[PDB]
């Protein structure tokens, strides 16, 4: 049960809750990173604020 | 009182009430900020809520053309329906009405170095065309709009009305106003009215009249802008307690008489003066009880008005 | 239309669904 | 278990989503701003 | 115990997500600020 | 335990998928920006 | 169980709810931050009053 | 134990496989691109 | 058994007979044959 998480974290996440959140949060960092540079790209194509 | 549930019940309700009504006025003083006034409608002297204005279609030429037959022909010197009027007010008729409820040039119609000259230039045909629609107008506004009362107000028919500042491509069954009804449905205007589109209590009848009849009146209250009210008291759809039943009896006949006379007469399209466009409630009433291209009364020539 | 009022009224026609929420909330709670 | 904070939070959250959506909303149609124009 | 479930909040985001990037896109694509899909 | 099965999970995508792909050729093929089916 | 959570608001806290509430007011104070951030910027692209 | 049982998944294609057939056919047929079924 | 012969058989009658019904449909209204006018 409560092996991997740290001891912080001990009475929100379980041993599986705690890779499902990792997982989470990776594919959030990832997903931000893509959405800056559609972003910037977006701007220089055509800007939105004049 | 003496726990902490009842406290932080009582201050959670109270928190939750003054959030709301904080958000709501929050709300309604950016709203009130950044939206911006409706415009008021026009105040042109001729026009409902139509506007001739701005006059960027008309070109240089075509104003001194105008001045200088204005200086050189004090009378007018050949026109066989506009009677009793000066070349001014020729003029100025043929800037504010015609070719202001069209939005075209003087020269569509007319040959800017002689505006007396009837043929000879590949613009005749226009010129036929609009001398028979001052007489389809003076027609329609002396024999079916002169039967409403003085009530209404006294608005006239002129060219702005049924064309709204286009020349030709006009849709009098445009695909916005077709929104509950088949996109093929047409008034039915070879009928009789009154009596044409009665059902109540008749057993020579059934639902796909009624069905008919919810069609045309559906129409009719998108073209006035209006529910079914208007005409009706919907406790008794026969009754004529309101006088806009009776004003739209006089209007139908008005729009049978323009079909049956100017769009095919003798039954064949190819006499009519429109290019077999059949006419609508929507094609004069955009949405309005009252056209906006409707002249205010003593704005018409007087020989194409209800007074002669 | 005041629109500022209309938006109260609209307010109160809501919350006279609210004793119907809570007792479908209070049968789901209190069955487990 | 107490419902009080998970129902706080919840409407808190509901809240404040609604009335972003509705301030974005009432801006965007108004034309104070560029933004998105043609 | 706890106040909220993983699950709860995993299934909830999603779906938020999801739901607001349909509606930024109808948005966008209907303002006519950008070319995209034309002709 | 597992706060969530892998049967869900792959049934959700699937479905999401699905619905995304035909909602994509509807609009694509309402445009009329591409050829594609003409009479 | 009631560790870590003060005695004034024990009889509605647990740990969990404690840490819970902790991660949501910090969040509140960041959206704040950025909130006062962006009003600035609008207001220095386009004044609403005048 | 089993994620997954397998009648279940080719009912579901099966189906699925039947309903994108009628759909691609009709989506033809009343395009007017091909001749086929004229007059 | 996973399979039962007996929802085999009947599901695929049941479709021969819809598939049938629906292709008679879809060709006698297409007008393409010369088939029942009046
Ligand atoms: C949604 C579709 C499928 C599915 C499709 C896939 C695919 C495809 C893969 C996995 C992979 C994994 N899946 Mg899976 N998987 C599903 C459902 C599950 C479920 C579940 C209970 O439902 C679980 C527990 C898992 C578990 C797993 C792990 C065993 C494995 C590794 C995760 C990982 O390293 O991500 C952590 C890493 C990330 C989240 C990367 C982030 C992705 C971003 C968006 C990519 C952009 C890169 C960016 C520009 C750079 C930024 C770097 C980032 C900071 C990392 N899957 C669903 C049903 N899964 C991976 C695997 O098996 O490795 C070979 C893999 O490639
Ligand atoms: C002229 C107007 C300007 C503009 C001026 C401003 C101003 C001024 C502000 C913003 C703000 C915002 N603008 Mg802006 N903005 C513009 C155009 C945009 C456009 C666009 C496509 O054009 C977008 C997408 C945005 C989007 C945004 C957001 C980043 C932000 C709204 C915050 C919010 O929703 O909080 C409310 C949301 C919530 C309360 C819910 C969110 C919480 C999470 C996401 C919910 C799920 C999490 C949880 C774990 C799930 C489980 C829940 C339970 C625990 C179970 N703007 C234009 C250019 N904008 C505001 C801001 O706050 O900046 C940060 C702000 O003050
Ligand atoms: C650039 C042109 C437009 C604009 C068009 C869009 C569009 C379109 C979108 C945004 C989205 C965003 N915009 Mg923007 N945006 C504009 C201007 C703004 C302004 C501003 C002040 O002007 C602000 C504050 C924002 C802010 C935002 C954020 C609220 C949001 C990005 C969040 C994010 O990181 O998602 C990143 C996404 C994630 C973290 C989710 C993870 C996604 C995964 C990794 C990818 C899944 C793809 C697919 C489904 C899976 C593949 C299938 C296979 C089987 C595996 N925009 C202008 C006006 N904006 C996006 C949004 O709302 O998403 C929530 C969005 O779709
Ligand atoms: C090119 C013209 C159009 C366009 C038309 C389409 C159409 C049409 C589609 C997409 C789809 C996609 N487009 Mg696109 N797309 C355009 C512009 C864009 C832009 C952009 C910024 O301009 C972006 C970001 C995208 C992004 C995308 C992705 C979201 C997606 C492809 C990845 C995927 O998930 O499917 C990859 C699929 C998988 C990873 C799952 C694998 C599926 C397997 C192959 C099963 C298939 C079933 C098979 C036919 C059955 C036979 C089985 C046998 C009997 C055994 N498009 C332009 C405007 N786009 C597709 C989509 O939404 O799919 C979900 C889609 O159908
Ligand atoms: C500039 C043009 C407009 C204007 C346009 C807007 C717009 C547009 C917005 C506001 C919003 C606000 N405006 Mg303003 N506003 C104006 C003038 C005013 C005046 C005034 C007296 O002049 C006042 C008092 C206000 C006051 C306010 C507040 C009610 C609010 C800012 C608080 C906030 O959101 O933080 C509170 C902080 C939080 C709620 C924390 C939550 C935020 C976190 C960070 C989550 C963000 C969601 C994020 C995108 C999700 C991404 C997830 C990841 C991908 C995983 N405005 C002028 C007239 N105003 C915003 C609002 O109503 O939001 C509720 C908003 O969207
Ligand atoms: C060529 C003219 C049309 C076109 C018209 C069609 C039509 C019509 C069909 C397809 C189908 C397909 N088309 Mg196509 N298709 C076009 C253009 C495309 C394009 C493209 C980018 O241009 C793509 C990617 C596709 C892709 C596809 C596939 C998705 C699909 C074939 C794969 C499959 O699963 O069948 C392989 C089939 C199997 C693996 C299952 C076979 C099952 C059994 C063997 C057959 C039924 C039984 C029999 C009838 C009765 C006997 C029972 C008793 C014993 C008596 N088409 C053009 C526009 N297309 C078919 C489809 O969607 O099928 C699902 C389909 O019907
Ligand atoms: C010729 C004019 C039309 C056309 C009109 C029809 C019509 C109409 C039918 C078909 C049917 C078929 N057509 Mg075809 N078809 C056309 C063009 C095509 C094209 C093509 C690419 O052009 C293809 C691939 C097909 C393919 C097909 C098959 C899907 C099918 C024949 C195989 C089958 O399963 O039936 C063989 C039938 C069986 C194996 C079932 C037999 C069962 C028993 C023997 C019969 C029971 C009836 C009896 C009265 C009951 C007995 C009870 C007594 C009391 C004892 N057609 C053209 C456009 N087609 C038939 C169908 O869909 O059947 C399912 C069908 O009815
Ligand atoms: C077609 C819609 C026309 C446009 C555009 C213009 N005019 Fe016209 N005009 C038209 C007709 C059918 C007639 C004859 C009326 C009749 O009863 O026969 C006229 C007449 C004139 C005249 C009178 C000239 C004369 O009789 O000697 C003038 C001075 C005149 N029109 C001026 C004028 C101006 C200035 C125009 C541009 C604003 C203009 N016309 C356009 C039809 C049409
Ligand atoms: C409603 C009863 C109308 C009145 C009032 C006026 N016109 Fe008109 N006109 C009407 C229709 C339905 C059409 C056909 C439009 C089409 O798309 O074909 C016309 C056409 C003309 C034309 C010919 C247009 C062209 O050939 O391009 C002219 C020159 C014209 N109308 C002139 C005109 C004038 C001068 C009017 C005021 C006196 C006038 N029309 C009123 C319907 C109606
Ligand atoms: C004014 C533009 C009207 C609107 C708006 C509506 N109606 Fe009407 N209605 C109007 C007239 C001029 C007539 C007489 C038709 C005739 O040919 O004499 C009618 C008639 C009906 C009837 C039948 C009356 C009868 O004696 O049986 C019905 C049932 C009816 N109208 C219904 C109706 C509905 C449902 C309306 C809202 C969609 C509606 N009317 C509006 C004039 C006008
Ligand atoms: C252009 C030739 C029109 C057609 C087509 C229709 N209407 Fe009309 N309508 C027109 C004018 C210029 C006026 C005002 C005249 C006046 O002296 O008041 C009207 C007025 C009405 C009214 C009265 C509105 C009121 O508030 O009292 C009604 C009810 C009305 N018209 C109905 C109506 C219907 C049902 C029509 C289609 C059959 C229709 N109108 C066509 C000009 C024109
Ligand atoms: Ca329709």
């Amino acid at each position: 049960q409560n092996d991997l998480v740290p001891d912080q974290w001990k009475p929100l996440f379980n041993n599986a809750e705690w890779l499902v959140h990792d997982i989470v949060v990776k594919t959030i960092y990832g997903g931000l990173i893509i959405a800056v540079i559609a972003h910037v790209l977006c701007w220089a194509w055509t800007p939105w604020i004049r | 009182t003496n726990t902490v549930r009842g406290r932080f019940y009582i201050v959670a309700g109270i928190i939750s009430v003054v959030m709301a009504v904080a958000s709501i006025a929050i709300f309604w003083w950016i709203f009130y900020t950044i939206t911006p006034a409706p415009a008021p409608p026009l105040q042109n002297p001729i026009y409902v809520n139509y506007t001739q204005e701005p006059t960027d279609y008309i070109s240089a030429e075509s104003l001194a053309a105008m001045n200088a037959y204005i200086q050189a022909n004090p009378q007018p010197q050949a026109v066989q329906v506009l009677k009793g009027m000066t070349t001014a007010q020729i003029s100025a008729y043929m800037v504010a009405q015609v070719s202001g409820g069209l939005k075209v040039d003087c020269s569509y119609c007319h040959n800017i170095a002689n505006f007396a000259q009837q043929d000879g230039y590949p613009n005749a045909a226009k010129k036929v065309t609009a001398r028979k629609m001052m007489l389809m107008s003076a027609d329609l506004n002396q024999n079916y709009t002169a039967k409403l009362p003085a009530s209404v107000g006294g608005y006239q028919i002129t060219c702005a009305t049924c064309h709204n500042g286009k020349a030709a491509g006009l849709e009098p069954y445009p695909i916005e106003i077709m929104n509950t009804l088949p996109n093929d449905w047409r008034l039915p205007l070879e009928l009789d009215y009154p009596g044409g589109l009665v059902v109540t209590g008749r057993k020579d009848v059934s639902n796909h009249e009624v069905e008919q009849n919810q069609f045309a009146m559906y129409h009719m209250n998108v073209s006035m802008g209006q529910g079914c009210t208007f005409c009706h008291n919907a406790r008794y759809f026969p009754s004529y307690e309101i006088a806009q039943k009776n004003h739209s009896i006089i209007m139908l006949q008005m729009t049978k008489h323009i079909q049956e006379t100017y769009v095919a007469p003798g039954g064949r399209i190819a006499d009519g003066i429109m290019a077999g466009k059949s006419p609508s409630c929507w094609l004069c009433h955009q949405g309005a009880n009252i056209p906006p291209g409707a002249a205010k009364p003593g704005q018409v020539p007087a020989v194409l008005s209800s007074t002669p | 239309m005041n629109w500022i009022v209309a938006t109260f009224m609209l307010m109160f026609v809501l919350v006279a669904f609210l004793p119907l929420v809570v007792s479908l909330a209070y049968t789901w709670v209190t069955n487990p | 278990r107490p419902f009080e904070f998970r129902t706080s939070v919840v409407v808190s959250t509901l809240l404040g989503l609604v009335m972003a959506l509705l301030i974005h909303f009432v801006v965007l149609s108004s034309g104070a701003f560029n933004w998105l124009r043609a």
